[PDB]
RNA sequence: GGGCAGUUUGACUGGGGCGGUCGCCUCCUAAAAGGUAACGGAGGCGCCCAAAGGUCCCCUCAGGCGGGACGGAAAUCCGCCGGAGAGCGCAAGGGUAGAAGGGGGCCUGACUGCGAGGCCUGCAAGCCGAGCAGGGGCGAAAGCCGGGCCUAGUGAACCGGUGGU
RNA sequence: GUAAGAGGAGGUAUAGGGAGCGACGCUUGCCCGGUGCCGGAAGGUCAAGGGGAGGGGUGCAAGCCCCGAACCGAAGCCCCGG
RNA sequence: GGCGUGCCUAUUGAAGCAUGAGCCGGCGACUCACGGUCGUGGGCGAGCUUAAGCCGUUGAGGCGGAGGCGUAGGGAAACCGAG
RNA sequence: AGCCAUGGGGGAAUCUGGGCGGACCACCGCCUAAGGCUAAGUACUCCGGGUGACCGAUAGCGCACCAGUACCGUGAGGGAAA
RNA sequence: AACCUGGGGAACUGAAACAUCUCAGUACCCAGAGGAGAGGAAAGAGAAAUCGACUCCCUGAGUAGCGGCGAGCGAAAGGGGA
C-alpha cells in the first residue's frame, strides 16, 4: 500500500510506504518540508 | 530497431501550443568592449548599422568592457555596466517600449 | 533537399555552447514510490552523452 | 532441465592495491562481507565497500584472530 | 454484423515442430586478478518491517551431560562443558559474538539543499561516498543517524490522473 | 443495382426462396446445460435526446458562456421459457 | 628432361563432382540536385556574404543588404548576464 | 480549437445592425457576409527561331531510312531492324 | 502536346510488422476554360492605434507548429522584388 505523508498547516508531501492490516492505521512520523522548516506530517 | 537513445525525455516543456509563439521584444546583448571600439552618442540606430545589432531590435548593453565616456541610449542595462558607465558618463533607457 | 531537423530531439536535447549536448536523467516521473531521497535529487540534474552525443547533433544543424 | 541459469556477476575485489597512490574517495575493495577491515583513514560504506578517507598511498595488514586491514597511510 | 476489407499470429532451438526457456539474485562450471559459452549442474526473486528503522545502555548461542513436581526426545528452572556448528524476515553465499545476534530507554536522519572522489560500463543505467549548509534525534561526551549485515524484491520514453508552485 | 429499376412473376402458400438428406423398403432412440434461432407488454443494463438539483468563468450590472445530479428515454445484452 | 590442381563467384575450406561463362564485337553499373560534416586551396576579417531582381552585354560584367552566419551565455520560462 | 467551408436541425436583426483579432467574458481595436466583373506580373511548348565544354546510326526521339510502319495480339495494346 | 480550374480519388511504399499516420489530394477517371487558367477590390491580415485587391520570385523557414509528439508533415505576418 502506498503513502505519501500531508504535512500540518500546508499540503507538502514525502515518498513512503505504509502497511494496513499489519498495526498501522494512524501514521503521523515527522518530516521536514523546504517550505518553513521541520513540522508534524499526517498520512494522507 | 530496439530503443534509439530517444529514451531520453522532454524536460523542454513549454514546447508549442496552437497558434503558438508569442511575440514578443528581442533583447540583444552589446557588451562595453565592442561599444568602446567608437565614440560619441552611440544609439540603437548606431549599432544596426554597425554590424553589432542587425535590427535584431532592442538593445542592452552589459558588462565585459571598459566604459568609454560617452553617452548612450538604450532599451535596458546591466546592473554591472551601468555602474561601470556612471563612473565615466552618463546614459537615458528606452523611450516607451 | 534542405534537411529537416528532428523535433523529437530538439524537444528534449540542448546543444551546450562548447559542441557537448545535454538533457535529463532517465526514470524520474513515475519509477519512485520511495526510492531514496538521494536518488531523485540526482535524477534531477542533466548529463552529457558522448558518441550518441554526436549523432544527436547531425540530427539538428539549422539548430 | 529446470537449471541453465545464473545471475549478473558482479565485478567485485580489491579495487587498489598496496603501494598505490589514491585520492581521497577512491574505493579500495568492493566485498561481500567484511573480508577486508576498514582501518587507518579508510571507511567502508553500507555494503562493504572500503573507500579511501584521505589522498595518500594504500597499505595492507593482516592480524590473524583480529582480521586484514587496508590503510592509507598519507603525506599529501 | 467473415456478407466483405486491411492486417496480426515473437525469438532462442546440434534442421523445424511438440516440449522447455525469455528479466533479476546465489553457487558451480570459470583453468588462484576481472571476464567467460552450452536446451551444462543446483536453487531462489516479482516481497516483507513503524519496528524488523535511529541512537544510547545492557546481555551472548546451538549443542551435550548431570539434577528438578505438571513435563518427558523436546515447554520452564539449576549446574558444568561449549569460539561458534545458533542467530541474523525469506535462496544461496560472503560476513559476524571485540555483533551485524538478544533485551530495554528515549526517538522518526524510511530528513531538505547538495555532493569532492571513485567502482562498474558500448550507450543508457547501476553502485559507493567523505564533506558543506539548514533544521533535528539519541548520547555526559568522543560521536552516530540521508532506513533495514550485504548481494534479488523490478520497467526508458511516450500518454494521461492527482496535489502544489 | 448508389438509385431508378429488374429478376422473383405478369407467379400468389398444391406458389416462391434457403438448407440438408438423396429411388424404393423397415426405420430414425435419449440429452435444450452451452451455441444458434423462435416466443416473452415484467425487471436489470444501455446511446443520442429531454430534464435540470447543484457548481464554475467573466462583467459594476442586466447578462453572456460553460460544467452538471435525480428522473424520463430504443434495439441489443441480461433474465424467463420453447 | 625438370616443374606445374583453369578463370570468376561464394566460402572455415574449391582443381573441385558447388556458382557463372560456346566464341568474338559492341552496350553495361557509385551519378546529380539540395542540405550537412570534416579536410583542403584561396578572398576578407569582429566581421563575412548576398537572394530574387534591376542595368549591361550577346559566351562581360556590375548594381542589388532584404536576408543568412558570427560578435553571450544560462534558464522550461518570467528573467538575468560574463555569468 | 478559433478561423474559412457546409450535409442535417433550430433560426434573427438593417448600423444603438452584424462578422473578426485561436474556447469563453469584459475592455480596446479591425472589417462590412449572405450578388457579379477585371488587364499586367505567372504556367506550358503541338508550332517557329537561336544556341550548346548535347548524341553521332547498339548513340540521339521508338523512327536520320516510305515508322507508330513491318510484324505480334480477338482487342485495348505491343513494336523492330534498316 | 503540355500548362489551368473544378467534381471524384487509389495502392504499392515509408513507419524496418501494422491499424492512426505516410505515399497524396499524388496516379488516374470525369467536367470545364483559354492562350493562358486560377485569384482578385477586405465581414482581410494581427499587434504596430500598423498594412491596404490578386497573382508570381527571394526571404522569413525547415522557423511557428502539427505528429501512434513515431515515421514524418510543415505554414503566416513582416521585409526585398515583378
Ligand atoms: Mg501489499
Ligand atoms: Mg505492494
Ligand atoms: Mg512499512
Ligand atoms: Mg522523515
Ligand atoms: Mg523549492
Ligand atoms: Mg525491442
Ligand atoms: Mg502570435
Ligand atoms: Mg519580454
Ligand atoms: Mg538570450
Ligand atoms: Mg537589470
Ligand atoms: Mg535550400
Ligand atoms: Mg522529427
Ligand atoms: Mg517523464
Ligand atoms: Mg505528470
Ligand atoms: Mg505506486
Ligand atoms: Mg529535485
Ligand atoms: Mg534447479
Ligand atoms: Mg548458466
Ligand atoms: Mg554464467
Ligand atoms: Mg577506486
Ligand atoms: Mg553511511
Ligand atoms: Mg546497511
Ligand atoms: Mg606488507
Ligand atoms: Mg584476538
Ligand atoms: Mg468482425
Ligand atoms: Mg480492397
Ligand atoms: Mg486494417
Ligand atoms: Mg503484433
Ligand atoms: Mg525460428
Ligand atoms: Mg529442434
Ligand atoms: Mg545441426
Ligand atoms: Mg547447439
Ligand atoms: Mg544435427
Ligand atoms: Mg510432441
Ligand atoms: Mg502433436
Ligand atoms: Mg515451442
Ligand atoms: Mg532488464
Ligand atoms: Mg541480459
Ligand atoms: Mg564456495
Ligand atoms: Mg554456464
Ligand atoms: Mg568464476
Ligand atoms: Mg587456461
Ligand atoms: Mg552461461
Ligand atoms: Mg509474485
Ligand atoms: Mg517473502
Ligand atoms: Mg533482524
Ligand atoms: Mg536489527
Ligand atoms: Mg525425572
Ligand atoms: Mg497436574
Ligand atoms: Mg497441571
Ligand atoms: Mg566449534
Ligand atoms: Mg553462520
Ligand atoms: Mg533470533
Ligand atoms: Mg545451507
Ligand atoms: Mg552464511
Ligand atoms: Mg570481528
Ligand atoms: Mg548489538
Ligand atoms: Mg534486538
Ligand atoms: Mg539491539
Ligand atoms: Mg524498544
Ligand atoms: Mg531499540
Ligand atoms: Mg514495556
Ligand atoms: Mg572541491
Ligand atoms: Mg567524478
Ligand atoms: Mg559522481
Ligand atoms: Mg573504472
Ligand atoms: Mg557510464
Ligand atoms: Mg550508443
Ligand atoms: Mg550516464
Ligand atoms: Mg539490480
Ligand atoms: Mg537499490
Ligand atoms: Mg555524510
Ligand atoms: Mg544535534
Ligand atoms: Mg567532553
Ligand atoms: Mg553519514
Ligand atoms: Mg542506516
Ligand atoms: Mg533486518
Ligand atoms: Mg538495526
Ligand atoms: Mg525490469
Ligand atoms: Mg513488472
Ligand atoms: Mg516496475
Ligand atoms: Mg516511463
Ligand atoms: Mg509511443
Ligand atoms: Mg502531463
Ligand atoms: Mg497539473
Ligand atoms: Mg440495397
Ligand atoms: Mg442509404
Ligand atoms: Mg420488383
Ligand atoms: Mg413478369
Ligand atoms: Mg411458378
Ligand atoms: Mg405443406
Ligand atoms: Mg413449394
Ligand atoms: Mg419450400
Ligand atoms: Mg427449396
Ligand atoms: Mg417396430
Ligand atoms: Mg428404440
Ligand atoms: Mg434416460
Ligand atoms: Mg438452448
Ligand atoms: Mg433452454
Ligand atoms: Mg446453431
Ligand atoms: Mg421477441
Ligand atoms: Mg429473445
Ligand atoms: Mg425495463
Ligand atoms: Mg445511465
Ligand atoms: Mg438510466
Ligand atoms: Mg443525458
Ligand atoms: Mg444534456
Ligand atoms: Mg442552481
Ligand atoms: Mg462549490
Ligand atoms: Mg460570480
Ligand atoms: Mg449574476
Ligand atoms: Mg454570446
Ligand atoms: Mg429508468
Ligand atoms: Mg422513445
Ligand atoms: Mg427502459
Ligand atoms: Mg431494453
Ligand atoms: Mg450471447
Ligand atoms: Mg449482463
Ligand atoms: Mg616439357
Ligand atoms: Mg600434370
Ligand atoms: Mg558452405
Ligand atoms: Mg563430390
Ligand atoms: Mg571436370
Ligand atoms: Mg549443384
Ligand atoms: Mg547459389
Ligand atoms: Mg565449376
Ligand atoms: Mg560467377
Ligand atoms: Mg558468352
Ligand atoms: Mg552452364
Ligand atoms: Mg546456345
Ligand atoms: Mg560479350
Ligand atoms: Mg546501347
Ligand atoms: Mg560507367
Ligand atoms: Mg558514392
Ligand atoms: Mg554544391
Ligand atoms: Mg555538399
Ligand atoms: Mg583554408
Ligand atoms: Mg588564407
Ligand atoms: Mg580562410
Ligand atoms: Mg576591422
Ligand atoms: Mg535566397
Ligand atoms: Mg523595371
Ligand atoms: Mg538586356
Ligand atoms: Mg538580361
Ligand atoms: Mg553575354
Ligand atoms: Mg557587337
Ligand atoms: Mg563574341
Ligand atoms: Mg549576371
Ligand atoms: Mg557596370
Ligand atoms: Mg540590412
Ligand atoms: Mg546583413
Ligand atoms: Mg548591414
Ligand atoms: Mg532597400
Ligand atoms: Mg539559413
Ligand atoms: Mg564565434
Ligand atoms: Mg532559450
Ligand atoms: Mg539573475
Ligand atoms: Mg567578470
Ligand atoms: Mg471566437
Ligand atoms: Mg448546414
Ligand atoms: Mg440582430
Ligand atoms: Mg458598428
Ligand atoms: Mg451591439
Ligand atoms: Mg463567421
Ligand atoms: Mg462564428
Ligand atoms: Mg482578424
Ligand atoms: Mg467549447
Ligand atoms: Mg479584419
Ligand atoms: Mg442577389
Ligand atoms: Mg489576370
Ligand atoms: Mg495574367
Ligand atoms: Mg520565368
Ligand atoms: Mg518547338
Ligand atoms: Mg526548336
Ligand atoms: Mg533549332
Ligand atoms: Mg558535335
Ligand atoms: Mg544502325
Ligand atoms: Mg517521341
Ligand atoms: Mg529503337
Ligand atoms: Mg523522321
Ligand atoms: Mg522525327
Ligand atoms: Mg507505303
Ligand atoms: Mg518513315
Ligand atoms: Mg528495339
Ligand atoms: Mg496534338
Ligand atoms: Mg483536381
Ligand atoms: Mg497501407
Ligand atoms: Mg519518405
Ligand atoms: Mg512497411
Ligand atoms: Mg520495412
Ligand atoms: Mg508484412
Ligand atoms: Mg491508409
Ligand atoms: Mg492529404
Ligand atoms: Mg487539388
Ligand atoms: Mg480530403
Ligand atoms: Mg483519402
Ligand atoms: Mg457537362
Ligand atoms: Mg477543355
Ligand atoms: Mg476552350
Ligand atoms: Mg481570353
Ligand atoms: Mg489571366
Ligand atoms: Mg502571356
Ligand atoms: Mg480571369
Ligand atoms: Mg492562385
Ligand atoms: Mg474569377
Ligand atoms: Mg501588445
Ligand atoms: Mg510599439
Ligand atoms: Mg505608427
Ligand atoms: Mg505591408
Ligand atoms: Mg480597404
Ligand atoms: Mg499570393
Ligand atoms: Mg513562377
Ligand atoms: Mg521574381
Ligand atoms: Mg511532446
Ligand atoms: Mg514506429
Ligand atoms: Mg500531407
Ligand atoms: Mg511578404
Ligand atoms: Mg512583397
Ligand atoms: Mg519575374
Ligand atoms: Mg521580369
Amino acid at each position: 500500500l502506498l503513502l505519501e505523508c500531508t504535512e500540518c498547516k500546508r499540503r507538502n508531501y514525502a515518498t513512503e510506504k505504509n502497511k494496513r492490516n499489519t498495526p498501522n492505521k494512524l501514521e503521523l512520523r515527522k518530516y521536514c518540508p523546504w517550505c518553513r522548516k521541520h513540522t508534524v506530517h499526517r498520512e494522507v | 530497431g530496439r530503443s534509439t537513445t530517444l529514451m531520453r525525455l522532454p524536460k523542454r516543456g513549454m514546447q508549442g501550443q496552437v497558434p503558438g509563439e508569442i511575440k514578443r521584444p528581442r533583447y540583444q546583448g552589446v557588451n562595453l568592449k565592442d561599444l568602446a571600439r567608437f565614440e560619441g552618442e552611440v544609439t540603437p540606430e548606431l549599432l544596426v548599422r554597425a554590424g553589432l545589432l542587425k535590427k535584431g531590435y532592442r538593445l542592452k548593453i552589459l558588462g565585459e568592457g571598459e566604459a568609454k565616456p560617452l553617452k548612450v541610449v538604450a532599451h535596458a542595462f546591466s546592473k554591472s555596466a551601468l555602474e561601470k558607465l556612471k563612473a565615466a558618463g552618463g546614459e537615458p533607457v528606452l523611450l516607451e517600449a | 533537399p534542405k534537411m529537416k531537423t528532428h523535433k523529437g530531439a530538439k524537444k528534449r536535447v540542448k546543444i551546450t555552447a562548447s559542441g557537448k549536448v545535454v538533457a535529463m536523467k532517465t526514470g524520474k516521473r513515475h519509477l519512485n514510490w520511495q526510492k531514496s531521497g538521494k536518488e531523485i535529487r540526482q535524477k534531477g540534474r542533466k548529463f552529457v552523452l558522448a558518441k550518441p552525443e554526436a549523432e544527436r547533433i547531425k540530427l539538428l544543424l539549422p539548430y | 532441465t529446470k537449471n541453465g541459469r545464473d545471475s549478473q556477476a558482479k565485478r567485485l575485489g580489491v579495487k587498489r592495491y598496496e603501494g598505490q597512490v589514491v585520492r581521497a574517495g577512491n574505493i579500495l575493495v568492493r566485498q561481500r562481507g567484511t573480508r577486508f577491515k576498514p582501518g587507518k583513514n579508510v571507511g567502508m560504506g553500507r555494503d562493504f565497500t572500503l573507500f579511501a578517507l584521505v589522498d595518500g598511498v594504500v597499505e595492507f595488514q593482516d592480524r590473524g584472530r583480529l582480521g586484514r586491514y587496508v590503510h592509507v597511510r598519507p603525506l599529501a
